[PDB]
C-alpha cells in the first residue's frame, strides 16, 4: 500500500516495485525460487570460493604480468586505451573478465610467440578458464539443480504418503483389501479427522 | 551475448565517478539475470526429464512385475504348481475377459447360464463388484485344517 | 463374496480384432486411483467392442480393406517422398531455370554417379532392406531427363494424391464415418491430416516453400521426439512464469539504467545508403 | 585410550583451560584473516598510502 501510495505521489515509477512483489507470490513461481533459495548457504559459500579464487588469479597476474592489463576505452569529450596497477583495479578488471567467455583471455595483450613469457602467458589464460570459468560456475549450478531434485523428491514422498497410507490411523492402504472395510470408507466414517476436531 | 549489460556499453574505466556504480551494475545484472534466470529455466527442463523417466519406469516395472485385472505381485505365484507365466495366459487373461463382454452384449438376453445372467445384471444397472480385485484361488489350500 | 470359474465359448466375432488396437489397449490404460485398472478398462471395452462391429462390417469391403490395410505403406511413401523434395526445394531455389550447366551439373553428375555406386552397393549387401532407395534414384535420373520445376510439379502431384487415397484409407480404419460429418470434424488427427492435405496443395499452387511446414509436422510426430518435446512442455506453466519474471527483472534493470545511466546507451551501427 | 588421555590432563587445569576453548581461537584466527586480507587486498601500492 506505501508502495501504491509513493507511485501515486512521488515520480511514479514504483509500479514495477510492486508489479514484482505480488508476481513473487504464485505456487509455481515460488516453487522455483523456493529451489533457489532453500540450499542458498552452498551457493553464497561457493560464491566466496570464486571470489578467493580471481583474488589469487588476480595477485598472480599483478605479480607477472603486470603490463598485460590494458584495456580499450572510449572517453566522452568535455589513445583509446588505459593501464591499472592499485590491485584493486587489477580485481574489478579481473571481475570484468569473469564472464565473457575465455576470461583472462580477449581482454589481455595477447603476446603470439615473441615474448619469453609466451608459455607462462598460455598456461596462466587456459589454467584460469579450466578451473574457474568451468569448475566453479558449473558447481553452483549443480547445487541448483540438485535443489530441484531434493525438492521434487520430498514433494513425491509427501503426496504418496499422504495418498496411500490412512491419516490418524496410520495404516497402510494394504491391510484393507478384503473383508467388508475398505480404506475408501475408512477414511469417511471410521477415522475421519473432521470429527475428531 | 555473455556479459550483459557489459561489452554494449561506454566502458566508462576509472576516470568518472560513476565507475564503482557501473561496475557494480554490470557485475549485479550478470549474477542474477544470466546465471540465475537461465539456470532455473534449464534446471525445471532437466527436472521435467527426472520426472517423466521417474513415471515411466515405474509404469513398465508395474506392468511387468504384477498381474492385470488379478492384482498380485508376482512373489505370491513363487510355488505350488502354479505360476505367474501361465496364471497370466490362462487364468486372468484380460482377452477372455472382454470375449466375457462381447459374450453378454451379443447373446440375446435369455437362454444363457447362472454367473452370465448375475454379470449382466451387474454390467447393466451399477457398478463392477465381479472381478477378482486381489484374489486367485490358487494362492488359497486345503480346506482340512479346519475341518 | 464368493469366487467361481466359468468355461464359456468365445463368440465368432471377436475374431475381427487387430493387433494394433491390442498393444494398444495393453499398453496405455491406467490406474485410476485405487491402484486398479478395471474403471477404464471398461469404458475401452464399450469402444473395442464398436470397433470390432465396424471391422465385420467392413470385411466385406474388400477394396477398401486393402486399401485400409496398408496404410502404414502410404505414411511411410508419404514421408520420405517430403524429405526428398524438401532437400530438393532446399538446395536449389534461385531457380530461374537453373539448368544451364555452369560448373553445377558436372559435381552434380560426379554425386549422382556416387550416389548410384552407393544405392548399388546397399541393394547388394542389404537386399531386403532399402526399397525407396530406388525410387529415389529413379526421381534423382529423371531430374537429369527433365528440368526441376516439371520433376517438382510431378512429385507434388504424387504427394497430393498420395495424400488423398492415405485419407481414405484413414477413414476406413476407424469408426468415426457412420457416426455423422461433425463427430470426425471434432476429431484431432483428423484435422491434422486435413491441415497437411491443404498444406500439401497449397504448396503444389501458391509459391511452393510449404514443404518446410508439412515436414515440422510431419517429423515432430515420432515417439522418442516427442517424448523430449513433452519433457520441454509438459511443466510448460513453470517455464512461462520464469520467463514473466525475467521480463519484470529485465524491466527493473532497465528502469535503474534510465534512471542513473542514461548517456552510456550509445551503440555501433551501420547505416545503408540512399 | 581418549578418556584415559582426558583423565591423566583433568590436572593440568591451565593446559585444559587452554584446550577448552579452542573453537574459540580458531573463530579469532579465522576472523583476523579475513579482515586483514580484505586490508591487504585493498590497499597495495603501499608506499606511504
Ligand atoms: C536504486 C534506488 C533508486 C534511488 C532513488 C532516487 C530517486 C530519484 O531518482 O528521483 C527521481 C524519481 O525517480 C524515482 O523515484 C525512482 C524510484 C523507483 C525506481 C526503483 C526501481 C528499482 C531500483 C531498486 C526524480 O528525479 P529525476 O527523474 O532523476 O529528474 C530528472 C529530470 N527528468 C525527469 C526530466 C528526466
Ligand atoms: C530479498 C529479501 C527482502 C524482502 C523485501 C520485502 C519483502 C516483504 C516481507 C514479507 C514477505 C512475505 O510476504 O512472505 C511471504 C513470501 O512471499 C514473498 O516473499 C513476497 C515478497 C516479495 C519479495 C520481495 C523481494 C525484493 C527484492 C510468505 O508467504 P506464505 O508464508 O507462504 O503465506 C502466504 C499465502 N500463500 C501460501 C498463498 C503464499
Ligand atoms: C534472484 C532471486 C533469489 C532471491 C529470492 C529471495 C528469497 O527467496 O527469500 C529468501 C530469504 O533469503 C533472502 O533474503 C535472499 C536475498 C538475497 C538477495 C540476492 C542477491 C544476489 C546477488 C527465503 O526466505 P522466505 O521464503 O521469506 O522464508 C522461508 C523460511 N523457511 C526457510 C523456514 C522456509
Ligand atoms: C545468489 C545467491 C542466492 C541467495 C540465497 C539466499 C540465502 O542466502 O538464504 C540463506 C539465508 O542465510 C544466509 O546464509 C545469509 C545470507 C543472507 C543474504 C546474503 C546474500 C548475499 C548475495 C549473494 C552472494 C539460507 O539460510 P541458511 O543459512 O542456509 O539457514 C537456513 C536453515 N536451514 C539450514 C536449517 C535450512
Ligand atoms: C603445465 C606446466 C608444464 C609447462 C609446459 C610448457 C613447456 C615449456 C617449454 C617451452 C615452451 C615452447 O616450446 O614454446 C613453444 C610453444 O609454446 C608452448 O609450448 C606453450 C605450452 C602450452 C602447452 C600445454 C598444454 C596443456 C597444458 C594444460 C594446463 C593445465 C590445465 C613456442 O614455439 P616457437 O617460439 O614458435 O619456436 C621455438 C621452439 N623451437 C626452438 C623448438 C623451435
Ligand atoms: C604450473 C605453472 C608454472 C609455470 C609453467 C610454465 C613453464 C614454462 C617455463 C617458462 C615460463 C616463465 O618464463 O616463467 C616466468 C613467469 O613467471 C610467472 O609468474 C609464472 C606465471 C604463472 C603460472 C600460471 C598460474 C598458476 C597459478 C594460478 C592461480 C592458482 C592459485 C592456486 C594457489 C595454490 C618467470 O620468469 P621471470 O622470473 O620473470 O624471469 C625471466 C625468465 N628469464 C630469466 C629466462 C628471462
Ligand atoms: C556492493 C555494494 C558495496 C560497494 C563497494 C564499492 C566501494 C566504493 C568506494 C569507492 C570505490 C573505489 O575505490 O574506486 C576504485 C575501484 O573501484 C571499485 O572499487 C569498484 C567496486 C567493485 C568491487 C565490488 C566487488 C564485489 C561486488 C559484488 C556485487 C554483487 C553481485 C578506483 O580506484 P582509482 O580511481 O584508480 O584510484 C582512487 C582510489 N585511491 C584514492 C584510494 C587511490
Ligand atoms: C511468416 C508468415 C509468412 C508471410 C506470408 C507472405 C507470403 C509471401 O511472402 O508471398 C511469397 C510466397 O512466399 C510464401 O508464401 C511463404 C509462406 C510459407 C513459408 C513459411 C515458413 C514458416 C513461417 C511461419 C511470394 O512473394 P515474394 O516471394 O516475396 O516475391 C518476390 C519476388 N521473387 C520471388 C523474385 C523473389
Ligand atoms: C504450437 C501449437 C499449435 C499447433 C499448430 C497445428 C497443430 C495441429 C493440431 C493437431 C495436433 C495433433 O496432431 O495432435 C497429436 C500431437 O502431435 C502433434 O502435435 C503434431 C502437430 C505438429 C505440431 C505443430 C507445431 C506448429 C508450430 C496427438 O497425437 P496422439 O494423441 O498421441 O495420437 C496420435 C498417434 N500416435 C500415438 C502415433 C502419436
Ligand atoms: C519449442 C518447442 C516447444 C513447443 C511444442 C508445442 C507442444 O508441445 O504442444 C503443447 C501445447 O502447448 C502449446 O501450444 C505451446 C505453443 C507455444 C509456442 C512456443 C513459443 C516459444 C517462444 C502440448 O499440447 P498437446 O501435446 O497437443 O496435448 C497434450 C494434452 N495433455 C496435456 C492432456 C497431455
Ligand atoms: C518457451 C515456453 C515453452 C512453451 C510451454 C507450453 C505451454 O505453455 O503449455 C502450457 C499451456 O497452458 C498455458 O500455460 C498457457 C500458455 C499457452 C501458450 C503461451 C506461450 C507463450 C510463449 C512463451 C512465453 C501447459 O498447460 P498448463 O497451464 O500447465 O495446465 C496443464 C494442466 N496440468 C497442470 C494439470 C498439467
Ligand atoms: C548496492 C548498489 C548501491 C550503490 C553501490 C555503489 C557504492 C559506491 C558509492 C558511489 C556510487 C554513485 O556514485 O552512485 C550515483 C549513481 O546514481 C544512480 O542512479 C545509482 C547507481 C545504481 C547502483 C546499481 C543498482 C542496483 C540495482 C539493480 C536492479 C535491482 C532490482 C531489484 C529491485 C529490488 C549516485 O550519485 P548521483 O546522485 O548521480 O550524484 C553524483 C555524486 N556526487 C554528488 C558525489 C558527484
Ligand atoms: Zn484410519
Ligand atoms: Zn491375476
Amino acid at each position: 500500500l506505501l508502495i501504491c501510495a509513493m507511485g501515486l505521489f512521488v515520480h511514479e515509477f514504483f509500479y514495477s516495485l510492486l508489479l514484482f512483489d505480488l508476481v513473487y507470490r504464485e505456487e509455481t513461481l515460488l516453487n522455483v525460487i523456493k529451489s533457489v533459495t532453500r540450499n542458498g548457504r552452498p551457493i553464497i559459500l561457493t560464491a566466496a570460493l570464486a571470489l578467493i579464487l580471481v583474488y589469487l588469479f588476480s595477485i598472480v597476474g599483478y605479480l607477472f604480468f603486470k603490463d598485460d592489463f590494458i584495456l580499450e576505452v572510449d572517453r566522452l569529450p568535455n589513445k583509446e586505451h588505459t593501464c591499472e596497477t592499485l590491485l584493486m583495479c587489477i580485481v574489478t578488471v579481473l571481475s570484468h573478465g569473469l564472464r565473457s567467455g575465455g576470461g583472462v583471455g580477449d581482454v589481455l595483450r595477447k603476446p603470439s610467440k615473441e615474448e619469453p613469457l609466451f608459455a607462462a602467458r598460455v598456461i596462466y589464460d587456459l589454467l584460469f578458464f579450466f578451473m574457474v570459468i568451468i569448475i566453479v560456475l558449473n558447481l553452483i549450478f549443480g547445487v541448483i539443480i540438485d535443489t530441484f531434485a531434493d525438492l521434487r523428491s520430498e514433494k513425491q514422498k509427501k503426496e504418496e504418503i499422504l495418498k496411500t497410507t490412512c491419516f490418524i490411523c496410520g495404516l497402510e492402504r494394504d491391510k484393507f483389501d478384503n473383508k467388508t472395510v475398505t480404506f475408501e470408507e475408512h477414511i469417511k466414517e471410521e477415522h475421519n479427522m473432521w470429527h475428531y476436531l | 551475448s555473455g556479459g550483459g549489460v557489459g561489452d554494449v556499453l561506454r566502458k566508462p574505466s576509472k576516470e568518472e565517478p560513476l565507475f564503482a556504480a557501473r561496475v557494480i551494475y554490470d557485475l549485479l545484472f550478470f549474477f542474477m539475470v544470466i546465471i540465475i534466470v537461465l539456470n532455473l529455466i534449464f534446471g525445471v527442463i532437466i527436472d521435467t526429464f527426472a520426472d517423466l523417466r521417474s513415471e515411466k519406469q515405474k509404469k513398465e516395472e508395474i506392468l511387468k512385475t504384477t498381474c492385470f485385472i488379478c492384482g498380485l505381485e508376482r512373489d505370491k505365484f513363487d510355488n505350488k504348481t502354479v505360476t505367474f507365466e501361465e496364471h497370466i495366459k490362462e487364468e486372468h487373461n484380460m482377452w477372455h475377459y472382454l470375449c466375457f463382454i462381447v459374450l453378454v452384449k451379443v447373446k440375446d438376453s435369455t437362454e444363457y447360464t447362472g454367473p452370465e445372467s448375475y454379470v449382466a445384471e451387474m454390467i447393466r444397472e451399477r457398478n463392477l463388484d465381479w472381478f477378482p480385485r486381489m484374489r486367485a484361488m490358487s494362492l488359497v489350500s486345503s480346506d482340512s485344517e479346519g475341518e | 463374496r464368493t469366487m467361481e470359474q466359468i468355461v464359456f465359448p468365445v463368440p465368432s466375432i471377436c475374431e475381427f480384432l487387430t493387433k494394433e488396437s491390442k498393444l494398444r489397449i495393453y499398453y496405455t490404460t491406467e490406474r485410476d486411483e485405487q491402484g486398479s485398472k478395471i474403471n477404464d478398462f471398461f469404458l475401452r471395452s464399450e469402444d473395442l467392442f464398436n470397433e470390432m462391429n465396424w471391422q465385420k462390417k467392413l470385411r466385406a469391403q474388400p477394396v477398401l480393406y486393402w486399401c485400409a490395410r496398408n496404410m502404414s505403406f502410404w505414411s511411410s511413401i508419404s514421408f520420405n517422398l517430403a524429405v526428398l523434395m524438401n532437400l530438393l526445394v532446399a538446395f536449389f531455389y534461385p531457380f530461374k531455370g537453373v539448368r544451364g550447366g555452369t560448373l553445377e551439373p558436372h559435381w552434380s553428375g560426379l554425386l549422382w554417379t556416387a550416389m548410384l555406386i552407393s544405392l548399388a552397393i546397399v541393394i547388394a549387401l542389404p537386399k531386403p532392406h532399402g526399397i525407396r532407395a530406388l525410387i529415389a534414384s529413379t526421381i534423382l535420373r529423371l531430374i537429369f531427363s527433365v528440368g526441376l520445376q516439371p520433376t517438382l510439379f510431378l512429385l507434388g502431384a504424387f504427394n497430393v494424391c498420395n495424400k488423398i487415397i492415405f485419407l481414405m484409407s484413414f477413414v476406413g480404419n476407424c469408426g468415426t464415418f457412420t457416426r455423422g460429418y461433425r463427430a470426425m470434424v471434432l476429431d484431432v488427427e483428423f484435422l491434422y491430416h486435413l491441415l497437411y492435405l491443404l498444406i500439401c496443395a497449397m504448396g503444389l499452387f501458391v509459391h511452393e516453400f510449404f514443404y518446410s511446414l508439412l515436414l515440422f509436422d510431419l517429423v515432430y510426430r515420432e515417439e522418442t521426439l516427442l517424448n523430449v518435446i513433452k519433457s520441454v512442455t509438459r511443466n510448460g506453466r513453470p517455464i512461462i512464469l520464469t520467463a514473466a519474471l525475467a521480463l519484470i527483472l529485465v524491466y527493473l534493470f532497465s528502469i535503474v539504467g534510465y534512471l542513473f545511466f542514461k548517456d552510456d546507451f550509445i551503440l555501433e551501427v551501420d547505416r545503408l545508403p540512399n
